[PDB]
């Protein structure tokens, strides 16, 4: 029994996570209210990761929802699994965060962490053997960004020999609310960088073109980006979820897929992905192919302007075991100049039987590549671009912060690029 | 929670508050009485309305706003008017003797007698709000009690109430409407003394709204209620984010965010479309894509200045009505490709768009025709300041001669006020002139 805390933190991170809820509890069997009706026991025999059992053998996510504003939450709550949530776990409050860094890490935030602390810590207590926690939340906002990285420092000081994983949405001026984003990306980038082991980079730039470009999607909205997510984030969170042997915990994910403290943050890419052709049946090297084409991939960055330092690969259905690994070794042997030659065996494969609800076969990508520093590095760009002439920093230094914590985020990204460039040419 | 609470200061803020609060009453099915029976929670509620309207035990939606003028005959006509039942007494604050065009009067020798009450009313509003967000203050700049007694106040607002948002919509004076060869004076001296204190005034230049009328309605000669139904349908457009909920409804404090990259730079200019009369509608229906190319059309600005010989630091498109993004991308689309829009090279060049679904309504008898669809722009331009510089280069004939500086000076105001408020206007017309030069 190794139990998943889960958090989803904000506006991005709670309509993001009550999608993963949604999709995760129809593949274990998860009905809205909370009572398993499946067929397979391969659906339970790995369902304590994620859900608590409570009485009358109903299963409650392990899962803890926060925002500085009710909004969103009253909509998960009202929403199709909002039922199936914990009523005490649900943490808001009422201010707001104004997209800002600083409240929700310094002052509207810090009013509100310690009741999310208590709620952690109810559900840690009640973990046989607690073996880290996820979270969901974006960087550009306020309340996901701020007070989200607030939060991982914290529960990194409590439990400190724990796994720390983050989905964190990226943000992109294509997909954009507020000017300020890069400031707020920038300032939590610094956090992830310390108090993260595993970092899955989701950019909306990328999403966006996947669903207009490949989906052919003429006008996509949050929830046709949220869809993407939803169905990635199933996909490599596969491992913990179902008997496996490769990457089956979040320590062993990390020993596998980090080489150096710093740099992990991943690239995820799911396939198939096409335009409504959709009941044609696809192959083993079809999906090998698109999970490794730059397309599919949801960090907006070309690998190919990068290496890989290590790579997990995760199939789901039912297909040919042998033809999967001729297929990984194809592309591995084919393009080995994309792989770094220091890190012998870096790709490594793993098959789960049960396939999502609408496909007989799917594919999950997780890259650990140098290629990433162009996210970060738009990033700092962007971020610059309105320092230099100290644009919109009132917003923030109106809630006591001082130009030097802005001056040293973007040392501290420019740092992450640098030691990525210098594993690039390695 | 969210409550906003409004002040209308002197005869033009208590107009146009009429007019607001009239089109606010029509926009939510609110009775002359204060009865709304689309409101199932009697006596209370956390609706969207609830953000402008508390509610009383006997059903009754009263408005979060108080009217304050330093003479009664004006907020007289309130009393009697066909929304008396709406308000209650106590929201309605009149003195006997006005400030006589002059801000010495409204900030000092008359304002002062009535700002205790006028706050400690304020006060009684606030108590009964569980989140208040903040105030929005409506006042000429010409009065002598929309510019004194407003600048006043807000000077007193700030220390009650800290650093709670106050936002501002103030009335640029015009010639054709003008009733005081002094508003200059006013002019500058409130906006020097509001200026620490409001964190986003919409200034609405009456000549402006004064030839939309002229060429747009029809009218020959625009009076104060064509003027002010005009107006009440702008600031209803920038409300209604606040009034309203929705799926892509922005909230204002959101766009308020992109649009005052600096505490001093805090002036958006609005546009707003489509202003057609009822016999020129009953033909069209403009599109999304008309709508919005018309928000780039110079002649349907609030102030007059020409954003093609300035440059944007901001872009904002609030939509109401029938209106879905896949249009109002390809309208924005259109526009970038044939339209002069250059930003400043620090901040990005996106549109931000927020789209209300209820659609926009009109006070009957009016001249607005009925449409499906409206959009108003808020955009950061640096063109903006040609406004200031009109006003401060009347202000500079009349002061260089001390023409009638004395009215002021006898009131107990220094001629040093009036330097100090000047080097001020002088200081933010530099300030637009440094945000709107590239980087090195
Ligand atoms: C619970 C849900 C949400 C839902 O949809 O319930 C309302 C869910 O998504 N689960 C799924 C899942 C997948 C991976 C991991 C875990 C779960 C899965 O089991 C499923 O149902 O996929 C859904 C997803 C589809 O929408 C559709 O995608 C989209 O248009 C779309 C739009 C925006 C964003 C994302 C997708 C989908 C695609 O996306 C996928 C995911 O396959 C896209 O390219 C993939 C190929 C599919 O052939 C193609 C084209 C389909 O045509 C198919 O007929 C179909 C299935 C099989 C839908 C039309 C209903
Ligand atoms: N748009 C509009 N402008 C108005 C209205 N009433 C007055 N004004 C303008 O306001 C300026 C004069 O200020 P007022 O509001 O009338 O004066 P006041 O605030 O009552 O101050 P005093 O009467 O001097 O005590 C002039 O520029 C007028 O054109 C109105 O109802 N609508
Ligand atoms: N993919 C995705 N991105 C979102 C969603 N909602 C907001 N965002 C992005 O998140 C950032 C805004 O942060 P948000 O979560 O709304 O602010 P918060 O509530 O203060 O945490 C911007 O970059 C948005 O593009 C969503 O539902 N899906
Ligand atoms: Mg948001
Ligand atoms: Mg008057």
């Amino acid at each position: 029994m190794r139990e998943i805390v889960h958090i989803q933190a904000g506006q991005c991170g709670n309509q993001i996570g009550a999608k993963f809820w949604e999709v995760i509890s129809d593949e274990h069997g998860i009905d809205p209210t909370g009572s398993y009706h499946g067929d397979s026991d391969l659906q339970l025999e790995r369902i304590n990761v994620y859900y608590n059992e409570a009485t009358g053998n109903k299963y409650v996510p392990r899962a803890i929802l926060v925002d500085l504003e009710p909004g969103t939450m009253d909509s998960v709550r009202s929403g199709p699994f909002g039922q199936i949530f914990r009523p005490d776990n649900f943490v808001f409050g009422q201010s707001g965060a104004g997209n800002n860094w600083a409240k929700g890490h310094y002052t509207e935030g810090a009013e509100l962490v310690d009741s999310v602390l208590d709620v952690v810590r109810k559900e840690s207590e009640s973990c046989d053997c607690l073996q880290g926690f996820q979270l969901t939340h974006s960087l550009g906002g306020g309340t996901g960004s701020g007070m989200g990285t607030l939060l991982i420092s914290k529960i990194r000081e409590e439990y400190p020999d724990r796994i720390m994983n983050t989905f964190s949405v990226m943000p992109s001026p294509k997909v954009s609310d507020t000017v300020v984003e890069p400031y707020n990306a920038t300032l939590s980038v610094h956090q992830l960088v310390e108090n993260t082991d595993e970092t899955y980079c989701i950019d909306n730039e990328a999403l966006y073109d996947i669903c207009f470009r490949t989906l052919k999607l003429t006008t996509p909205t949050y929830g046709d980006l949220n869809h993407l997510v939803s169905a990635t984030m199933s996909g490599v969170t596969t491992c913990l979820r179902f008997p496996g042997q490769l990457n089956a915990d979040l320590r062993k994910l990390a020993v596998n897929m980090v080489p150096f403290p710093r740099l992990h943050f991943f690239m995820p890419g799911f396939a198939p992905l096409t335009s409504r052709q959709q009941y044609r049946a696809l192959t083993v090297p079809e999906l090998t192919q698109q999970m490794f084409d730059s397309k599919n991939m949801m960090a907006a960055c070309d690998p190919r302007h990068g290496r890989y330092l290590t790579v997990a690969a995760i199939f789901r259905g039912r297909m040919s075991m042998k033809e999967v690994d001729e297929q990984m070794l194809n592309v591995q042997n084919k393009n080995s100049s994309y792989f770094v030659e220091w890190i012998p065996n870096n790709v490594k494969t793993a098959v789960c039987d049960i396939p999502p609800r609408g496909l007989k076969m799917s594919a999950t990508f997780i890259g650990n590549s140098t290629a990433i520093q162009e996210l970060f590095k738009r990033i700092s760009e962007q971020f610059t671009a309105m320092f230099r002439r100290k644009a919109f920093l009132h917003w923030y230094t109106g809630e006591g912060m001082d130009e030097m914590e802005f001056t040293e985020a973007e040392s501290n990204m420019n740092d992450l690029v640098s030691e990525y460039q210098q594993y690039q040419d390695a | 929670m969210r409550e906003c609470i409004s002040i209308h200061v002197g005869q033009a803020g208590v107009q146009i508050g009429n007019a607001c609060w009239e089109l606010y009453c029509l926009e939510h099915g609110i009775q002359p009485d204060g009865q709304m029976p689309s409101d199932k929670t009697i006596g209370g509620g956390d609706d969207s309305f609830n953000t402008f309207f508390s509610e009383t035990g006997a059903g009754k939606h009263v408005p979060r706003a108080v009217f304050v003028d330093l003479e009664p005959t004006v907020i007289d006509e309130v009393r009697t008017g066909t929304y008396r039942q709406l308000f209650h007494p106590e929201q309605l604050i009149t003195g006997k003797e006005d400030a006589a065009n002059n801000y010495a009067r409204g900030h000092y020798t008359i304002g002062k007698e009535i700002i205790d009450l006028v706050l400690d009313r304020i006060r009684k509003l606030a108590d009964q709000c569980t989140g208040l967000q903040g105030f929005l203050v409506f006042h000429s700049f010409g009065g002598g009690t929309g510019s004194g007694f407003t600048s006043l106040l807000m000077e007193r607002l700030s220390v009650d109430y800290g650093k709670k948002s106050k936002l501002e919509f103030s009335i640029y004076p015009a010639p054709q409407v003008s009733t005081a060869v002094v508003e200059p004076y006013n002019s500058i001296l409130t906006t020097h003394t509001t200026l620490e204190h409001s964190d986003c005034a919409f200034m609405v230049d009456n000549e402006a709204i004064y030839d939309i009328c002229r060429r747009n309605l029809d009218i020959e000669r625009p009076t104060y209620t064509n003027l002010n139904r005009l107006i009440s349908q702008i600031v209803s457009s920038i409300t209604a984010s606040l009034r309203f909920d929705g799926a892509l409804n922005v909230d204002l404090t959101e766009f308020q965010t992109n649009l005052v990259p600096y505490p001093r730079i805090h002036f958006p200019l609005a546009t707003y479309a489509p202003v057609i009369s009822a016999e020129k509608a009953y033909h069209e229906q403009l599109s999304v894509a008309e709508i919005t190319n018309a928000c780039f059309e110079p002649a349907n600005q609030m102030v007059k200045c020409d954003p093609r010989h300035g440059k944007y630091m901001a872009c904002c498109l609030l939509y109401r009505g029938d209106v879905v993004p896949k249009d109002v991308n390809a309208a924005i689309a259109t526009i970038k490709t044939k339209r002069s829009i250059q930003f400043v090279d620090w901040c990005p060049t996106g549109f931000k768009v927020g789209i209300n679904y209820q659609p926009p309504t009109v006070v009957p008898g009016g001249d607005l025709a009925k449409v499906q669809r409206a959009v108003c722009m808020l955009s950061n331009t640096t063109a903006i300041a040609e406004a200031w510089a009109r006003l401060d280069h009347k202000f500079d004939l009349m002061y260089a001669k001390r023409a009638f500086v004395h009215w002021y000076v006898g009131e107990g105001m220094e001629e040093g006020e009036f330097s100090e408020a000047r080097e001020d206007m002088a200081a933010l017309e530099k300030d637009y002139e440094e945000v709107g030069v590239d980087s090195v």
